[PDB]
DNA sequence: CTGGAGAATCCCGGTGCCGAGGCCGCTCAATTGGTCGTAGACAGCTCTAGCACCGCTTAAACGCACGTACGCGCTGTCCCCCGCGTTTTAACCGCCAAGGGGATTACTCCCTAGTCTCCAGGCACGTGTCAGATATATACATCCTGT
DNA sequence: ACAGGATGTATATATCTGACACGTGCCTGGAGACTAGGGAGTAATCCCCTTGGCGGTTAAAACGCGGGGGACAGCGCGTACGTGCGTTTAAGCGGTGCTAGAGCTGTCTACGACCAATTGAGCGGCCTCGGCACCGGGATTCTCCAG
């Protein structure tokens, strides 16, 4: 009865924002977890790894900036760069 | 009895779960401190990068004559796009198969 | 009776297999394989079929892509037949050995 | 006992065929089942050495990605 | 002319000059023509009519493939612009075409002022009077287009 | 007139030379090309995603 | 029914629509079409402002019609 | 030459606005309907066989 | 009359110094040029550290011995003794660079 | 600062090559081992910036470049 | 006035911190709470790593007849040792040069 | 005049009980460090790293001795855990 | 295949110096000693899932014949690279001069950790249906061999 | 190159079926409000290393020329590998049964974080000397060409 952390629904939001007359394999939906979490780890570990180095003790939007910066390649970078400072101005104005 | 809750994801216009994301940084044990706005970037990321991925996927089996997606057609929508290659030039995806290409020399003349 | 030239059976092999996923060698004898390695470590463990199925498909997306490399390498060397000399230039130049 | 000979002929000869080769010398066959072997070797090993650590007894689907991802070999689609 | 970004700054300009849409106007910078500088008329049927907005604006190179960047230099109040004048534009961050030229913006930004989005809280107060209280909101607006003769 | 009537109308600076099946439009191949690559999946003239496979090569 | 919505630069965009479709159906399916969120626009008919919770027929639009589809924009 | 090179070479007298999926050859419109209601999947500079399906209005 | 060495033989006795020393193969103050100019491109008006300079210098040279070795391997499976860019290509190809 | 690629220069690529262990050099290596090495450098230099511009300074310095090829998977040694 | 002090690294017959160790696991976060025998067991393993590479780095200095260990003495102690080179495959020691080998091929005959 | 904390003392003083007439450049002692740093993180990541995958808050020798075995191959890996086995053994015992 | 010539290499000796090595503060990091909240060891129960077995089908493997396409060796060539002498170039080294920016200190204040509350988004569980795989009759493209 | 027969291969239709997308209950983790304290953002200062310039030496780069050996094309031989057929074989599927142990829950105790006070050893500075690179001379060896 143990709870199990997944981000399914919050992919298949998204599928249906971009495609909305499209469907989604379990076996799909499992792959999509694992390219989330694998993501996640990538970007939170060169985060932290950032403030270690500038013997800071906070991650704050700058951290997560340049590790995104660094791992993503050219346009992908640029493009998420983009609508998270996007994000979190609409967050703050909020 | 305080105020209408209004969830953080809404309040930044994303669907991933600003609450969530910010859990797991604490929980992970990344750093001692965790700023306000980090959770929000690093969702606002996941999103982009899932909705890229999906689109592809999407219009590989669409392409395909299929409304559901499946592992073969995310990898062709990864392995098609040189930028997301780069990203995941070393992730194997189950069920997956490879890219149909023969090289020039073999083919008969 | 009709009779293909030698080749062109082989590209409809590779367009073939090329398009399909599913796996290409047989569950019992790799399940049989892998429990013979793990004998060596620790005795009588048990295996989980998912992890024996995560242990296929890692092998044979490691040896497709060695296989192309290794095809790679034999064009190289103005060949279409690979070679175990083939197969060791590609695991040398990959700093695998 | 001697059960590498499990990976046999045809099954060597259609993972070649979707690497994409064409034809396919007489010899490759010892030499590719010699390096599955040291690859399965490799993984299992670290596979083995997680479950011991965890005071299990039963290689678990999550060892084994963390055996293969710990070799920049990540592998999607088991958790 | 030097660039295709020039070029098509020229050509902007010469529509301008030859056909402004209505209640719009606009100048460049003399120091640099990639700065522009614009005066628009408020809409009529909108508590914004009478109102006198200044503009600027910043071009790059590669422009017929990118949008702008635009800001206010006159008092503002409304739920699309930040209040020290970042004005949020789907055409100019989210949904940018080549096609749109600097009197298509003009006209766009026209319209939003005409009808803020209700999902566009740039300014949340500016959207809460819009949402509940409308009366205020036209008396707010009618103040900022007061203070934008001068 | 002709010269803007039938050249690509994003651009204006060289011929029309592609089209785009989603929406049937005619725009120019590198305009297309780069558009693709820089993922604006998403036409210039309706506004609507396509793919790889939606654009190709046409002559007039 | 066949009606014409007309953008900023010159285009004219077909819309199958029925006179009871609300602005807000109408949107959407300019969302559907254009990708254009239903938030992120902005309809004009004779010079009047449509809402999204009123219909084509209360703004009597006929066959044939031409809507000016100028945003309400997000960045 | 502009409109000689723009009207369909079927006719020579109405303008070319009509594409081929398969072929891409640019066509009329009811030139082509009538061709394919008389049964033909024929074209007249590849002879590539069509459908119902393997033609779309198109407007530059 | 002229003494002069059959081709190769001077080949393989500065193969052999070569392989011998550790100095830095190529000349500091073009390369810092070099690397000044690439880095241009980021951030204008950059200043370097004569050290980081240093080790730049070492990774790349690092970097180029380890890719002709593997060249060097391509041209001798290929039967042949001279590497060409056909070589490099598949040594970078293997590795996973291109 | 434009075109400074030919300051590697012939002599030191054949040097580079000698030190690989390579008897005779085709006519054509040197240009693309120039586009390699540059290829190198930018994707070093690109990180090491990246670095330093988060740190807030206009100094690049060598605890970022080791950085930077460390996070490449070419950890180097001696600098720190 | 309660007892001499003994540190750690004598008590357990080591020659590393083991009070740095400790200290080091600590502040990097790897970790909320470290037993007592990590730092131990920790410092125990590098100075075994670092004696048996310095032992072979001092072999190869002796049969190169020089009294002092140099970048060029650990790179060829570091490579020609089997299990090091497959440690440390991937690093660079500065001012390290190569291994002196030529392919027989390129030997003339 | 900030003081950096490094291992030369220590790899010195190794380096003299192995080898009692044989002295060290500084450079070559600049590489010793390095590789120290270098070790000492790979083997408390991969620790800390385990303790995570097995819902642990605490590394142990335990967790020490696992990523050893596994960072450190073959009769190099079976000396180091001798090694430390013996060492944790002798603390304790003392 | 066997001997001189010459270049390169190797070996031994005197010498200067600058970097390794030893010694003296002293101050901060290690140590020692209680103290307390709790993470982890340990006992017990369960019921999930892996291991083991057996019978039947048949798809896939295995073995054999063949002939042909490709691997490999020998040969001619010529042109492209290597060795070498000479001239030109700029790297290198030493010195000097200016100052922009790295590094440190103090202060404050604004952000974030920690806590209690509650309520709604998300997870486990059910369920009907439509996308997808499969069987079959087509229509059409493709390969091989005779012409 | 052309044509036709044999063999794949694509296309439309009809069919079962089970994985999926929706709907429902409920429940615990995220949101809101509050407080307290410390991380760092900012300002000021110091001076260190960076940049820039200059001039003199000469080591390395650039250019040219001769020639020779090696890459490449060609040709011919043979052998071993793809193709297809007929005969095993054992994988695969189903069903059954048993039981280790993975997972969970409940207790309880050593044990590591934390604070305070004490001190000594490792860092910075500061001399001091010999290991080593170098320059000079003598002895040895590899390679080339003539024999
Ligand atoms: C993304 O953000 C960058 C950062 O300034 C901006 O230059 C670019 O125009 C943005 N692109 C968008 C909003 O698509
Ligand atoms: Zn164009
Ligand atoms: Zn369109
Ligand atoms: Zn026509
Ligand atoms: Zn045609």
């Amino acid at each position: 009865r143990s709870r199990k952390e997944s981000y399914s629904v919050y992919v298949y939001k998204v599928l249906k924002q971009v495609h909305p007359d499209t469907g989604i394999s379990s076996k799909a939906m499992g792959i999509m977890n694992s390219f989330v979490n694998d993501i996640f780890e990538r970007i939170a570990g060169e985060a932290s790894r950032l403030a270690h180095y500038n013997k800071r003790s906070t991650i704050t939007s700058r951290e997560i900036q340049t590790a995104v910066r660094l791992l993503l390649p050219g346009e992908l970078a640029k493009h998420a760069v983009s609508e998270g400072t996007k994000a979190v101005t609409c967050y703050t104005s909020a | 009895a305080r105020a209408k809750a209004k969830t953080r994801s809404s309040r930044a216009g994303l669907q991933f779960p600003v609450g969530r994301v910010h859990r797991l940084l604490r929980k992970g044990n990344y750093s001692e401190r965790v700023g306000a706005g980090a959770p929000v970037y690093l969702a606002a990321v996941l999103e982009y990068l899932t909705a890229e991925i999906l689109e592809l996927a999407g219009n590989a089996a669409r392409d395909n004559k299929k409304t559901r997606i499946i592992p073969r057609h995310l990898q062709l929508a990864i392995r098609n796009d040189e930028e997301l290659n780069k990203l995941l030039g070393r992730v194997t995806i189950a069920q997956g198969g490879v890219l149909p290409n023969i090289q020039a020399v073999l083919l008969p003349k | 009776p009709h009779r293909y030239r030698p080749g062109t059976v082989a590209l409809r092999e590779i367009r073939r297999y090329q398009k399909s996923t599913e796996l290409l060698i047989r569950k019992l004898p790799f399940q049989r394989l892998v429990r013979e390695i793990a004998q060596d470590f620790k005795t009588d463990l048990r295996f989980q079929s998912s992890a024996v199925m995560a242990l296929q498909e890692a092998s044979e997306a490691y040896l497709v892509g060695l296989f192309e490399d290794t095809n790679l390498s034999a064009i190289h060397a103005k060949r279409v037949t690979i070679m175990p000399k083939d197969i060791q230039l590609a695991r040398r130049i990959r700093g695998e050995r | 006992r001697d059960n590498i000979q499990g990976i046999t002929k045809p099954a060597i000869r259609r993972l070649a065929r979707r690497g994409g080769v064409k034809r396919i010398s007489g010899l490759i066959y010892e030499e590719t089942r010699g390096v599955l072997k040291v690859f399965l070797e490799n993984v299992i090993r670290d596979a083995v050495t997680y479950t011991e650590h965890a005071k299990r007894k039963t290689v678990t689907a999550m060892d084994v990605v963390y055996a293969l991802k710990r070799q920049g070999r990540t592998l999607y689609g088991f958790g | 002319m030097s660039t295709p970004a020039r070029r098509r700054l020229m050509r902007d300009f010469k529509r301008l000059q030859e056909d402004p849409p209505a209640g719009v106007s606009g100048a460049p910078s003399e120091n640099n023509i990639m700065v522009w500088n614009a005066v628009i008329f408020g809409p009529e049927g909108t508590p914004f009519e009478d109102g006198t907005f200044k503009l600027t604006i910043e071009f790059t190179e590669e422009y017929p493939n990118k949008p702008p960047t635009v800001r206010f230099v006159s008092k503002m109040f409304h739920p699309n612009v930040y209040a020290d004048g970042s004005i949020c534009l789907d055409i100019l961050q989210n949904r940018w075409s080549p096609t749109y030229d600097v009197s298509s913006i003009l006209t766009s930004i026209q319209s939003l002022l005409d009808e803020p989005n209700p999902n566009s809280p740039a300014n949340s107060q500016a959207a809460q009077l819009y949402q509940e209280n409308k009366r205020e909101y036209e008396k707010r607006v009618s103040a900022i287009v007061e203070q934008s003769w001068r | 007139d002709y010269k803007a009537r039938l050249t690509c109308p994003c651009c204006n600076m060289r011929k029309k030379d592609a089209v785009l099946t989603k929406c049937f439009h005619v725009f120019c191949f590198e305009c297309v090309k780069t558009r693709y690559d820089t993922r604006q999946r998403k036409c210039p003239k309706c506004n609507a995603a396509f793919g790889a496979n939606d654009f190709h090569r046409i002559y007039i | 029914m066949q009606i014409f919505v007309k953008t900023l630069t010159g285009k004219t965009i077909t819309l199958e629509v029925e006179p009871s479709d609300t602005i807000e159906n109408v949107k959407a399916k300019i969302q559907d079409k254009e990708g254009i969120p239903p938030d992120q626009q902005r309809l004009i008919f004779a010079g009047k402002q449509l809402e999204d919770g009123r219909t084509l027929s209360d703004y009597n639009i006929q066959k044939e019609s031409t809507l000016h589809l100028v945003l309400r924009l997000r960045g």
